[PDB]
């Protein structure tokens, strides 16, 4: 995208 | 500096 | 089977054969066809944010995303989707946003139903269980708990706190297991109806798009989406929106006074403005975008530069949720920035009411659109991933026929929209923010979600009818006629000498080069990259700490100069290196040596500005300093880096070496960096040969005539070393992160030198427990939220290491690491062999890959060439190597090296533990490293890597 | 003849050899030295017999007969057995001949007294003369002579000798040529035996003897055993030579002479004839004028000879002659223009000697000289056994008993007269001038009589003699400034509560680091100090090693003149450099080293540059590095292999051109960067205080920091440099091609290991036992050359064992034949018995256990470990512990491994040096990219 992730990329 | 890019 | 498009608007570089369509279900379907593409892709995009969390329970959204991966129906297993998809060269990634949910894949060549079938029933029918929420929420509180101290979220959640607290806008998105899990159930409310009532109430709508970059044709995968998302039933569902904004008057004209943990001082000028994303095709925000934040010859930033306040400004607006925008206008300030606040916001209504008095510009319009289509024109190609997720992310918004005209073409100057977002900017519309460390004591409101601290002083109005009240300019003006604007299109032809790798074409002892014309993509531009060298620039702290000043000085008296370029599409970067300094400029072809030759003039022949020096000295002391307040996984790189190398000095000796740099210190230190030197390049893409060698001829020709260059003798051309640790060790040690509450570790098994039959060795062992690593340590036994292990490549030598943070005790860690080890040594000795061509397919696939972008080779043989290694072709012989392998060969590179009674065992680790600080295999003594420099007295030092 | 007159003896107490002086009544003066602790004994016989008192037909008899006296006794009659019994027992013999004196002196092993003296006394009684005496010490006498062919020495003396009165017997020769002794007489029938026996039974009987012995025995052992075996001397009551004239009478004063050197010298020679003040030893007037004229000082006269740049340095003083009269030279060097101005820089000596006619006599100059030379006559150091008696013996002749020892080391009264009579000998009516240069060619006819040099008389013109005495006044020639640094503090100070034995630690700060030793064993006056100054920016490029070479250059440059006063009171200096950093030696009295050394660091830190200085040494050292294509071959192995085998090197190609560049400012701008931030160590050792060698310390850091603004370094930039790793197969070599010198040097490195304990005696052990036999079929057996040398190396942390020949050869060849004589040893190894490796360890033992014999030898030792940084004080005595526990097959199986052909360690690395007529190494820098790095080691 201050958006969460469902993984560090 | 635009602030889209 | 509703709608289909017959043709769109698509650049006449692009090759990929397009097609959109719309399902009976109402779903807009964007189909990409592609014979050359490598790795298929799809994304799937539902208009949903975290807007719609029930008032109960906070954060439901993001949650769903987080569960949605583990389990369905016709896959019961728990990673069937991440497995398969790792099994493959592909990876899969999502998000929420507070609009909308992206999820999104990529894949291997043609495998896309084993993959795109398992994408779909994500949505069909999911089946969560006991173990996921019961095992989830703990990462979801990592989630939360790696940003409580992060510095760009608590402005962000400030910002979405202190509004309309009856607002939707006045939401969390995230849960912090407190109340996502011991909330809900401090009042026994349940937890997974919930969760099946918002899924079958929101996702299974209309609302979600679809986008997949297909092989196979445009009407072989047409066919295909056709079965299979026709399952999700449209249930009519509205989009949410709301027409009213959340910055109602009682809360405007507002100032408040914010306290950091990281010290940084900023100005937040902040106004509301209505929706203008329906006018997508005059763009009245891009227009005074354009006009505010726009640095150059007399303008809102140079002037502030000129009183000395301010470093620099971002204009633009903010685009907030739908039905409602924001408009921006944020700076950082000096140490007497934060004195004279009234005064820099009165500059700023001065510059608005400069751009009020002459209102609209035809002739900035007409460039702005010129400079829109020529960057749309030689649009570069796209990474698939990512790609489709984009477009799959607007389609919402757009029409079929200018899905990929968006942003980038426009039909209209109405100045009548222009006027009136001009008008809406007035100071009875502000809501200043100020963010400084210094209210330490005085702050009496705080914040319940994120506990930071801040204020109300609204500005009495002394200072509004200060500002409106008369405003005729300072030394203000409108930018010039733009020079930088490219009109050389046209591609050169290919030479009789053409080679597939950069040649060595000049080499002296002053300078080497790099060649290739461009052989596949066809743009005209070209990227240009040079490395000078001194051995000055790293000899003690001092001299490590002047250069970083007089590199930052350069780019503070030229981007007054270059920003037009950087606007044309031209951008340069020059910063520091350990070695010498580096440079690279890049973009379209015409106007390189103007923008190169002028960065050379003013890099020898340089003066100082004594106020722009001493205001970069103090931003680089407050910048050094504030390495103590940043993330402790990052401080485990940090050290570990410091300590396997030769020589390198801490960020604790650099700022106490800073009070002695000075003006007449740092003036004789330029021709003393400048004085001997030698530099390396390569020059890539749309360039004849005659020019590349006057491209140099001019660089080595300015330095020589204005810094009087020697050569550098050929015995002080040198790199850094890499420290060799013993045959059997167990070094650790451990610091003490001083802000974050989380502890962290890194653990190093190194192994050997670059080698073509050593490197696949440890790049496929780490392709076999890449997902088991993830699945075990983050999923199963939930260790936190960043958790990475993968080979670490310095100065040739390859080492195999883990990355992870986490609440528990970091020896806890490294024995649980070890149990990873052996169960993951029991798994491979148990698996087939059909499995095991997988895994070496899978490396195949994603080593033998070629780059899209004309920067994604550069950056391939430029990261080469600063190895001094200069081996082009190790992508194929490498992977020729790769296919002959067996399995016991990778128990024999693991015996010896990675086992716990290997002879050959090499084994470092750092700990950095918080402010306040299954089976496990028996651990021989550590030995502990209380000193860097007496620890690096002791130990040999590996051999450099031979040219090739 | 026993005839005794003696008492006791005023000697300075810190000697405890026990002396006697008397005179028996034949005529003979007897001193008798007793030290039962001396090693090797010793004994010399001085006859003051006049060379002038010679036959004038036969020259050198008296040389002739000190050769000729050697061989034959009545008592032993055989003709080596004198020199038989000197060849079993060590000794040497040998005699001079001045205008005066005959010297013969020798020595023996032990005790062999009775032995030597059998076959000495009786000399006097049976001097033989026989046929092979005869006819070796002929060709020995023509063989000397041929000798002093190329002596420059002898040649100038004589033509000082003989340009006089040609009548005056001031004109002998005194060695003698083959012509007179054999060749004249034997045409005219003379019998040269029958001359001789004339000379020795009239003339040498009769008085005037000066035997002394260096004995061990006791103060009567010695006593009966010479004066019983010195009775056979007779009087004859022969005259004491003496002149009432001088040589130069007036025929060849105020002359110029061009003499012709074969070596390319140029030097210049003023000569005053003087009255006899032998007999004024109270004050010594012509001493007195040879500390004015050499002193170099503010206002010195080699001071303006060097502001002007014509003179290197000068040396002037009263030169003894013969008993009547004196001389008074000045001899001075040469510049190229300096051959010029000749003239000129004469009449700045008038006025000096001028400012000396104005100042007259000085007191207080007396005074100073008295008590410098009262303090170092107190506190001597040693004297070698053989020679010192045959001094002592030389002015036994000329003093009274009480005189031979405080001979000329002290000073009753003050004589002004005799300084304004000197001053009116000093006058250029009297002057003599004699001028050596290369450039004298084809323009001296007049030969000299023996050797052959040519001269001319080139009378001086009046015009330049009346320019120098009227025309007579001062310029920047000032009286020299007392140095008086008050040198009366000589208490020793009593060991305290610290009483180690090795030095202590007693200071570390991350700014410096200092180590302390009171003396125990010595006990003397005396205190020794040593710094080293670390810093960064020494050896970064070759631009900033010369600039630190240069920058020690030009401050000893600067200080020299300063210093050399102090230096002459017994405190003498060195500034020096490291590869590191700056090197400081400070040697002397304990009473005044700490203002001198204040004085140092405040000079070097404010320190200023003179142009044409500048210039000078610049141009110098870019001589001295172009020199280094005209070096030895062996010395250009050294320095390629040391080249390679380190981590960086900067050669000397680099360096010469690198040297060019250096401009003014640019080292005025190096000079603080340099001293701004460094590191300091010490080592202080001597009869001193802890507390006082703190507040010394505290004064050195704090007048650093109070000049330049010292700070700290940081402790990771203390970093050493490392060594190459071989890999430990490796027989790497490359080659380097000689110009001028048509030798092949050759050098060929093996690399063992780190220092640890065990592996200094494996390495040591096997160097030493392959060293004597090396010696013995190296140079003799296999004839490879003369210039072959082998054993350790200590370097960087790293053992290693080397094997230096230079010759002419292919140099392939001779690393083959290297390897041959590495298999004659290795198969000479295992047919060794017990008793040559006994011998071996216990030779090795005795080699390595010493104690020192001055106090800079023992601190020599420390700082050569301090600056290793190794610190382990007493590695003697623990290695010669583990040094006696080693068997055979330990070095057997130190040698397979390590040094054999088929060796599994075997790190071996060559550098052949070719003359002007594996794999190659090309480059250098490419070598060393891949080879790994050694750690360092621990300090204990």
């Amino acid at each position: 995208c201050i958006c969460s992730l469902y993984q560090l990329e | 500096f635009v602030n889209q890019h | 089977i509703k709608r289909i498009g017959n043709h769109i608007t698509k650049s006449p570089e692009d090759k990929r054969e397009y097609r959109g369509l719309e399902l009976a279900n109402g779903i807009k379907v964007l189909l990409i066809s592609d014979p050359t593409t490598d790795k298929s892709s799809a994304a799937l995009d539902v208009h949903i944010g975290s807007l719609s969390d029930p008032p109960n329970i906070a954060g439901l959204s993001h949650f769903l995303e987080h569960m949605l991966f583990l389990g369905t129906k016709k896959y019961p297993k728990e990673n069937e989707y991440s497995q398969f998809l790792s099994e493959h060269a592909g990876s899969s990634n999502a998000f929420t946003s507070g609009e909308h949910t992206n999820y999104y894949f990529d894949v291997s060549h043609e495998h896309l139903e084993g993959a795109l079938d398992r994408f779909a029933q994500f949505f069909l029918s999911p089946l969560f269980d006991e173990s996921a929420k019961d095992r989830e929420v703990n990462a979801v509180d990592s989630e939360h708990e790696k940003n409580v101290m992060n510095d760009a979220w608590r402005l962000f959640q400030l910002e979405k706190a202190t509004g309309n607290p009856k607002h939707p806008f006045s939401k969390f998105g995230t849960g912090n297991k407190y109340t996502l899990e011991t909330r809900p159930n401090q009042e026994g409310i349940d937890v997974r109806q919930e969760l099946l009532k918002f899924h079958s109430a929101y996702y299974s709508s209309n609302l979600m798009a679809v986008v997949v970059l297909g092989r196979e044709s445009l009407d072989d995968l047409t066919n295909l989406v056709v079965k299979l998302f026709s399952e999700v039933e449209n249930k009519n569902v509205p989009l949410p929106e709301f027409p009213e904004h959340p910055f109602q008057e009682e809360h405007l004209k507002q100032l408040y006074k914010i306290v950091p943990i990281k010290d940084i001082r900023n100005l937040y000028v902040t106004f509301p403005i209505p929706d203008l994303q329906k006018y997508y095709k005059s763009n009245p925000g891009h227009y005074l975008g354009h006009l505010i934040g726009h640095e150059g010859p007399g303008s809102l930033l140079s002037e502030l530069k000129s009183k000395g306040w301010v470093n620099t400004l971002v204009g633009g607006q903010k685009e907030g949720a739908r039905g409602f925008m924001f408009f921006i206008i944020n700076v950082d300030l000096t140490e007497e920035g934060l004195l004279h606040v009234e005064d820099i916001i009165l500059h700023m209504f001065q510059y608005i009411q400069k751009l009020r008095a002459e209102g609209p510009q035809e002739w900035v319009f007409q460039e702005l659109k010129d400079l829109n289509a020529v960057a749309f024109r030689f649009k570069d190609k796209e990474r698939p991933r990512g790609y489709t997720s984009k477009i799959a992310g607007i389609l919402h918004y757009y029409p079929l026929e200018e899905v990929l005209t968006a942003e980038y073409l426009l039909e209209e100057f109405r100045p009548d929209l222009i006027e009136m977002v001009l008008d809406k900017l007035r100071p009875e519309n502000v809501r200043v923010a100020i963010v400084s460390k210094s209210f330490e004591g005085k702050t009496d409101r705080t914040e319940e979600w994120y506990g930071t601290q801040y204020k109300q002083e609204a500005i009495p109005d002394e200072v509004i009818k200060k500002w409106q009240n008369a405003d005729l300019n300072g030394k203000f003006k409108l930018p010039t006629k733009n020079e930088f604007i490219p009109t050389n299109f046209e591609i050169l032809p290919l030479e009789k000498e053409a080679t597939p790798y950069p040649a060595l074409i000049k080499d002296t002892a002053m300078s080497k080069l790099w060649f290739k014309q461009d052989d596949k993509f066809f743009l005209p531009k070209a990227n240009l990259n040079f490395e000078f060298f001194s051995p000055f620039a790293y000899v003690d702290p001092l001299h490590s700490n002047m250069a970083y000043l007089y590199l930052e000085l350069l780019k503070d008296s030229l981007n007054e100069y270059a920003y037009a370029a950087e606007l044309a599409g031209l951008s340069y970067d020059l910063q520091n290196t350990i070695y010498g300094m580096y440079l690279s400029v890049k973009g379209y072809n015409d106007k390189q040596p103007i923008l190169l030759k002028k960065i050379i003039e003013k890099m020898a022949t340089f003066e100082i500005d004594e106020k722009r020096f001493e205001i970069i000295k103090e931003a680089y002391m407050r910048s050094l300093n504030n390495f103590r307040a940043e993330q402790p996984h990052q401080h485990a790189m940090y050290y570990l880096r410091l300590l396997m190398t030769e020589v390198a000095w801490t960020k604790d000796e650099l700022k106490e070496a800073l009070d002695d740099v000075t003006l007449p210190r740092l003036k004789a230190f330029i021709p003393q960096l400048l004085s001997r030197l030698h530099i390396e390049a390569l020059l890539h893409g749309n360039i004849t040969k005659q020019a590349a060698l006057g491209i140099m001829q001019m660089v080595e020709d300015t330095l020589i005539e204005h810094a009087h260059t020697k050569p550098l003798l050929p015995s002080q051309l040198v790199r850094y070393r890499e420290v060799q640790l013993p045959d059997r060790g167990w070094f650790v040690y451990q610091q003490r992160n001083e802000v974050h509450n989380n502890s962290g570790i890194e653990i190093y098994y190194q192994t050997d030198m670059q080698s073509t039959s050593e490197n696949m060795f440890l790049e496929l062992f780490a392709q076999i427990i890449s997902e088991p690593a993830f699945n075990t340590l983050r999923t199963k036994e939930q260790l936190g939220y960043i958790v990475f292990s993968g080979p670490r490549r310095a100065n040739g030598i390859q080492g195999l290491r883990f990355i992870i943070q986490s609440e528990k005790p970091p020896h806890y860690l490294e024995s649980r690491v070890e149990a990873f080890l052996i169960t993951m040594e029991k798994s491979i000795e148990d698996m087939t062999e059909e499995a095991f061509q997988k895994h070496i397919q899978a490396l195949a696939i994603r080593r033998l890959d070629k780059p899209k972008k004309l920067s994604a080779e550069s950056a391939k043989y430029w990261g080469e060439i600063i190895s001094q290694q200069y081996n082009f072709d190790r992508d194929n012989t490498e992977v020729a190597y790769l296919k002959t392998l067996t399995k016991e060969d990778i128990i024999k590179f693991y015996k010896e090296m990675l086992a716990v009674d290997a002879p050959r065992r090499h084994k470092v680790s750092v700990h950095v533990l918080a402010r306040e600080m299954s089976q496990a295999p028996a651990l021989p003594q550590p030995e502990v490293i209380q000193n860097m420099t007496e620890f690096k007295r002791g130990l040999p030092l590996f051999p450099l890597v031979k040219p090739h």
